[PDB]
């Protein structure tokens, strides 16, 4: 039955999670009460991937909601689809984590992690055949970052052969809540390097530049960024949520996308970003455009290890193949020659709400090193003077752990560079 | 009468099996409920079609077939489709979780838990045979199950039925219809492990079938249903001699005797003509000479390669429909005077020819037109080694970087197995060069 | 842009073709092992023809015909001539030749013991010197046409381009590669005509013509002034006939009309002219170079007729 | 050319045309190999879980 368990941790994680659930619930014809009111059996044909079936012939998201503070989960429960979530799947503490990875991972978070794992186990136990997990969170705060990576580590320990996938919002000084975000992000990337199979790098810098430059929004809110995130996530889960030609599970996708275990950080993109119907050439050109990428990295500065393209809507598969081939053949130097046929294409007949045609892009590119270099420089700029370290050592962390995290991330960068020059 | 057991492994093998058994039912006059009104012997018989169908006391004609996939989604369509009544449930075996395009997961991790059940169900069918000839094994090279479980299975069938012939029908990977980067690893790994266990293997390149569907059936974007119906026509041409009265290729052993003098060089090239669109409203029917000529055009081959630049070791022609020997012999004389057909020196220059009078069957509402005569050529030519070269080149490109190797090692396969299989492929290419070329 | 790869670093002809293609805007060169090419300029040795034509959405073209080696080696050419009924042992326009290995024509050639001067290659009248030299033994043309001024032997090189449609195009410019020593019946310097061999061992290397190369305008003028005929009538009819017969013989074996990749190839036919203005085929070269003076023009012709014909952008040949 | 071994039945005929004359593993070994692979798997899993137990002890020390 190929069940996925979804986990959203912290403020960012839970807001983007909520948008994800409202968007896909709309695609599957599920209303806020959990009743199906769609027009097509394809909407229900693979519904069990993300939704449990309840007695009242209710479909309930297979979703666990975690935070160290209550605020955001009250806001979820009051949100438009808030009644659809299982009440027992809300697991919240009272203390908060103060944007402090050490509080999320070692002190405040550890007290709550067991109760979160109990709910994960209760959901998995009733799965016909759990394929694995997806987590939504930011890396810049304390709960999603520190407690999220703690959760990931515990899930790996108890489900070591299951796929662990994250949608991870990466911090940027252009959209910043605290100065300590690079510390929290550096500590978290190391964890993801060890304990996830796939991590979608969603950079608030890129989301901001898209809202501002392309969408012409002078003052973009978190709501505007999360609209892009939810549309991207809908796109990336399309190929498993709707009927079609592909017999896939998270492991087959991972095996096709991840050539080396540590290099599993993907750039997502979306097109189109208006009433003019978009031709296949236009979707194809825009989905590969730097300006559509959500991890503010120039793909012309690296090479593609692998690419997945997912097209949604009624269109010519012939025309799709021709345009995808055109972009690969005309830009062959940006695709590594030593992985043949490394661009894969999926088509789903069902378009998202409002757009007639859309494309979602997943790239495993060596250019993602630019993101980690960015974070590393901000980390070093502080860590060379030990600035703000007392917030962390006061929760029991040693300087040594920071030095090791910094080293792990410079090694990740060096590995990406090795494969970019090969 | 001597039985043949068909084994369909993984998605490609199962769906091709579906197309083949549908076609066999139409050819033999067997309905979807299993009844065969033309069969006047109720509940038994030693007719030629009983090589492929057993009979119940209620008159049901039951394929001698096992379907085997490690996830349930493809076989469930068989369980609920038009021919659900044809097959006994114990013939249809599914696990819960597939091999994720990973040879190691099919062969070692998952295969270890289903192999005894599969061999037991196969044994159940064998105990119903009075003179079991062997097995017809349908699978992809590219899937985790089609590659790894199939090779595991072939080893065990060699242990449990060591005297019995085993034939393969193998789907060779094409980027135009496949969605995985690691298909070259799996293909090389399975060919290495299956070689000395397979007596004769018919490779079908999805790229060739794709292009035939596009060019000759005017299909803009062929689906698996199109590809499998065409493939099933070719499979039916190959097995017709086992299923109908006749004097050529009447036993699994004869495929090896006629087509394979070198046991490792056991990959015959199939070429089929004519393929004509059902929608083509004006079709001028093609003569024996034209279709036999078609047999020597690369565009009609199941693997794109150039037989002019290798050598033949054997060649035979299976005609269906309105064909008499005189027209065959005139066609062969003409083709010999017009085309580059070079045999190795130690094999006679010659064709074994089989003709089956019943015309080819097509699936109603299908993409193929009914024709008055058709032909399948099975030729053992060294030119087929071009496909191994292509696959080996892709393997070398990825393995030099160890790309994706960790997925296989993490399932418990050792890295040495990669270079052992690759070495064996290098030796296969060398065998084909020594047989096929001169300085 | 169309895309191409270069895999033979020593080809002068295709180095110039490559540089021409680049100077269009619409061609990009790739690293030698990137498979996403429209056009392969292949290596001379063991070009991987089995890997061509398997890239969805790319029309692929290569500058060699697989199987043309049969025409472009001495033993394979002798065998093709003797064994193909359209050519036959009595070809008349090819010298009597026998394959000899160190299906060995040793005795079959010996039966031709008895003008008995022969050449062994891959020059004497006693067989023992030659068969004790180890290849093909070929009747050596004892009465060559000798140009008056300098009484000197020569050979004619013709360039021929075969396109993907198997049109056979004869480049209108040929070249005579001359000796500049008098021809003697009695020391391989007055007998041979290789460009290198004259620009080294032979003393006079330039006296009569530049680089021992004479072009059609001069040779035609000489044939008019000395023998009262033209190059077209006296020699070129025979050249065209020979080229057409050779390539039409192998067309079924090598054509790419119905194949999944397309081929073209540039050939260099070498001819000898005897004192009766009879033309003899000496050699077919599968990877010729060109005379300096004509590179620019010939390479442009390859782009026009062989490459842009398949990959069009936004006559120096005679069609045979 | 020469046509030999002509056979004929109501369903067809066959024959041959000559244009020119001429000129192991045991079940025990399989079981061992599969079990060695399974042991490697078990070993990788134990390495992972040992690394995670080291992480748990570090968390308690923090
Ligand atoms: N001709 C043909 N090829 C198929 C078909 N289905 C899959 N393939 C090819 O098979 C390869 C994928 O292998 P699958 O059969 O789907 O994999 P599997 O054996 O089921 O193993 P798993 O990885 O466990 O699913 C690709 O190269 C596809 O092109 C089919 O129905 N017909
Ligand atoms: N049968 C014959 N009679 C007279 N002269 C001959 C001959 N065969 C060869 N020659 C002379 O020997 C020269 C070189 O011979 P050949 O053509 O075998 O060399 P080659 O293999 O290098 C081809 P090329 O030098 O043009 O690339 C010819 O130019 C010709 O002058
Ligand atoms: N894109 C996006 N980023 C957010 C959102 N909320 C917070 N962030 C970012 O996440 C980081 C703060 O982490 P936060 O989720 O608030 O901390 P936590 O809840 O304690 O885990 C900062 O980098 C913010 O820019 C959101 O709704 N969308
Ligand atoms: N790796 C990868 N790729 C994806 N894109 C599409 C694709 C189609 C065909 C392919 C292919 C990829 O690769 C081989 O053939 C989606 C995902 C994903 C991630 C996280 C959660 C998810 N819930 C559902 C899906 C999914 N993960
Ligand atoms: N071989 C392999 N695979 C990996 N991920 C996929 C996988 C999951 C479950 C599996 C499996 C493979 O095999 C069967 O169960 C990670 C690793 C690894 C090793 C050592 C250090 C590491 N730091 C980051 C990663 C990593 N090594
Ligand atoms: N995420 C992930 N996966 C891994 N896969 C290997 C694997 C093999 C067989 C399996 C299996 C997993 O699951 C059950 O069978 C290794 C690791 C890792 C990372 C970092 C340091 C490490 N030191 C030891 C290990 C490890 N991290
Ligand atoms: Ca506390
Ligand atoms: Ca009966
Ligand atoms: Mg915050
Ligand atoms: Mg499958
Ligand atoms: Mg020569």
């Amino acid at each position: 039955m190929r069940e996925i368990v979804h986990i959203q941790a912290g403020q960012c994680g839970n807001q983007i999670g909520a948008k994800f659930w409202e968007v896909i619930s709309d695609e599957h014809g599920i209303d806020p009460t959990g009743s199906y009111h769609g027009d097509s059996d394809l909407q229900l044909e693979r519904i069990n991937v993300y939704y449990n079936e309840a007695a009242g012939n209710k479909y309930v998201p297979r979703a666990i909601l975690v935070d160290l503070e209550p605020g955001t989960m009250d806001s979820v429960r009051s949100g438009p689809f808030g009644q659809i979530f299982r009440p027992d799947n809300f697991v919240f503490g009272q203390s908060g984590a103060g944007n402090n990875w050490a509080k999320g991972h070692y002190t405040e978070g550890a007290e709550l992690v067991d109760s979160v794992l109990d709910v994960v186990r209760k959901e998995s136990e009733s799965c016909d055949c759990l394929q694995g997990f997806q987590l939504t969170h930011s890396l810049g705060g304390g709960t999603g970052s520190g407690m999220g990576t703690l959760l990931i580590s515990k899930i790996r320990e108890e489900y070591p052969d299951r796929i662990m996938n994250t949608f991870s919002v990466v911090p940027s000084p252009k959209v910043s809540d605290t100065v300590v975000e690079p510390y929290n992000a550096t500590l978290s990337v190391h964890q993801l390097v060890e304990n996830t199979d796939e991590t979608y790098c969603i950079d608030n810098e890129a989301l901001y530049d898209i809202c501002f430059r392309t969408l012409k929004l002078t003052t973009p809110t978190y709501g505007d960024l999360n609209h892009l995130v939810s549309a991207t996530m809908s796109g990336v889960t399309t190929c498993l949520r709707f009927p079609g030609q592909l017999n896939a599970d998270l492991r087959k996708l991972a095996v096709n996308m991840v050539p080396f275990p540590r290099l599993h950080f993907f750039m997502p993109g979306f097109a189109p970003l208006q009433y003019r119907a978009l031709t296949v050439p236009e979707l194809t050109q825009q989905m590969f455009d730097a300006k559509n990428m959500m991890a503010a990295c120039d793909p012309r500065h690296g090479r593609y290890l692998t690419v997945a393209a997912v097209f949604r809507g009624r269109m010519s598969m012939k025309e799709v193949d021709e345009q995808m081939l055109n972009v690969q053949n005309k830009n062959s130097s940006y695709f590594v020659e030593w992985i043949p046929n490394n661009v894969k294409t999926a088509v789903c007949d069902i378009p998202p709400r409002g757009l007639k045609m859309s494309a979602t892009f997943i790239g495993n590119s060596t250019a993602i090193q630019e993101l980690f270099k960015r974070i590393s420089e901000q980390f070093t700029a502080m860590f060379r003077r030990k600035a703000f370290l007392h917030w962390y050592t006061g929760e029991g962390m040693d300087e040594m752990e920071f030095t090791e995290a910094e080293s792990n991330m410079n090694d990740l960068v060096s590995e990406y560079q090795q494969y970019q020059d090969a | 009468m001597r039985e043949c057991i068909s084994i369909h492994v993984g998605q490609a093998g199962v769906q091709i099996g579906n197309a083949c058994w549908e076609l066999y039912c139409l050819e033999h006059g067997i309905q979807p409920d299993g009844q065969m009104p033309s069969d006047k012997t109720i509940g038994g018989g030693d007719d030629s079609f009983n090589t492929f169908f057993s009979e119940t006391g209620a008159g049901k004609h039951v394929p001698r077939a096992v379907f085997v996939d490690l996830e349930p989604t493809v076989i469930d369509e068989v369980r609920t489709g038009t021919y659900r009544q044809l097959f006994h449930p114990e013939q249809l075996i599914t696990g819960k979780e597939d091999a994720a395009n990973n040879y190691a997961r099919g062969h070692y991790t998952i295969g270890k838990e289903i192999i005894d059940l599969v061999l037991d169900r196969i044994r159940k069918l064998a105990d119903q045979c009075t003179g079991l000839q062997g097995f017809l094994v349908f699978h992809s090279f590219g899937g985790g199950t089609g590659s790894g479980f199939t090779s595991l299975l072939m080893e065990r069938l060699s242990v449990d039925y060591g005297k019995k012939s085993k034939l393969e029908f193998s789907i060779y990977p094409a980027p135009q219809v496949s969605t995985a980067v690691v298909e070259p690893y799996n293909s090389i790994l399975t060919t290495h492990t299956t070689l000395e266990h397979s007596d004769c293997a018919f490779m079908v390149d999805n790229e060739a079938i794709y292009d035939i569907c596009r060019r000759n059936l005017d299909i803009e974007r062929p689906t698996y249903t199109n590809l499998n119906r065409l493939i099933s026509q070719i499979v039916s041409s190959i097995t017709a001699s086992l299923r109908f009265d006749g004097a050529l290729n009447v036993d699994l052993t004869e495929f090896q005797t006629n087509l394979v003098p070198y046991p490792r060089i056991h990959f015959p090239l199939a070429t089929y003509a004519p393929v004509i669109s059902a929608e083509k409203a004006y079709h001028e029917q093609l003569s024996v000479a034209e279709i036999t000529n078609a047999c020597f055009e690369p565009a009609n081959q199941m693997v794109k390669c150039d037989p002019r630049h290798g050598k033949y070791m054997a060649c035979c022609l299976l005609y269906r429909g309105d064909v008499v020997p005189k027209d065959v012999n005139a066609a062969i004389a003409t083709i010999k005077t017009k085309r580059s057909i070079q045999f190795v020196d130690w094999c006679p220059t010659g064709f074994k020819v089989g003709i089956n009078y019943q015309p080819p069957t097509v699936v109603p509402g299908g993409d193929l037109a009914k024709v008055q005569r058709a032909v399948c050529m099975l030729s053992n030519t060294t030119a087929i080694a071009e496909a191994w070269a292509r696959l080996d080149h892709k393997f070398d490109l990825m393995y030099a970087k160890r790309a994706f190797v960790h997925w296989y090692v993490g399932e418990g396969m050792e890295e040495g197995e990669f270079s052992e299989a690759r070495e064996d492929m290098a030796a296969l290419e060398k065998d084909y060069e020594e047989v096929g070329v001169d300085s | 842009m169309y895309t191409f790869v270069v895999r033979d670093e020593n080809s002068s002809v295709y180095a110039e073709v490559s540089r021409l293609l680049l100077a269009t805007g619409q061609w990009k060169r790739l690293r030698k092992d990137n498979p996403r090419f429209n056009l392969m300029l292949g290596e001379r040795n063991r070009l991987p023809f089995g890997r061509l034509g398997h890239e969805p959405g790319l029309v692929q073209l290569v500058n060699y015909y697989r199987g043309a080696d049969k025409l472009c080696r001495k033993a394979s050419l002798v065998k093709l001539i003797k064994t193909s009924p359209e050519l036959s042992e009595s070809c008349t326009w090819f010298p009597e030749s026998y394959v000899i290995y160190p299906t060995d024509e040793r005795e079959v050639f010996l039966a031709a013991y008895n003008g008995n001067v022969w050449i062994a290659k891959s020059i004497s009248s006693e067989a023992s010197e030659l068969l004790d030299f180890i290849h093909v033994i070929q009747k050596y043309l004892e009465k060559p046409l000798l140009l008056e001024p300098g009484h000197r032997k020569f050979d004619i090189r013709s360039w021929v381009l075969v396109d993907h449609l198997y049109n056979i195009y004869l480049y209108r410019e040929g070249v005579l590669r001359t000796s500049s020593e008098p021809y003697n019946s009695a020391d391989k310097t007055c007998h041979l005509t290789n460009h290198c061999i004259q620009k080294e061992y032979s003393k006079n290397y330039g006296r009569y013509e530049e680089g021992n190369e004479m072009f059609f305008e001069e040779f035609n003028q000489y044939l008019m002034d000395a023998l009262n005929t033209t190059l077209e009538n006296s020699i070129l009819l025979q050249i065209k006939h020979i080229i057409r017969s050779c390539l039409m013989c192998i067309e079924p074996a090598i054509s790419t009309k119905h194949l999944h990749y397309q081929s073209f190839q540039l050939f260099g036919f070498d001819f000898m002219v005897d004192e009766e203005l009879k033309v003899w085929l000496i050699e077919v070269n599968g990877a010729p170079a060109c005379a300096q003076k004509l590179y620019a023009e010939l390479c442009q012709g390859i782009v026009d007729v062989a490459i842009s014909s398949v990959f069009p952008l936004a006559s120096i040949f005679i069609k045979l | 050319m020469e046509v030999i071994e002509l056979n004929k039945c109501t369903s067809g005929q066959s024959f041959e045309v000559i244009l020119k004359p001429p000129s192991d593993p045991s079940l025990e070994e399989i079981q061992k190999k599969l079990e060695a692979a399974e042991e490697r798997r078990k070993y990788q899993e134990a390495e992972l879980l040992k690394h995670l137990a080291e992480k748990r002890e570090h968390e308690r020390e923090v």
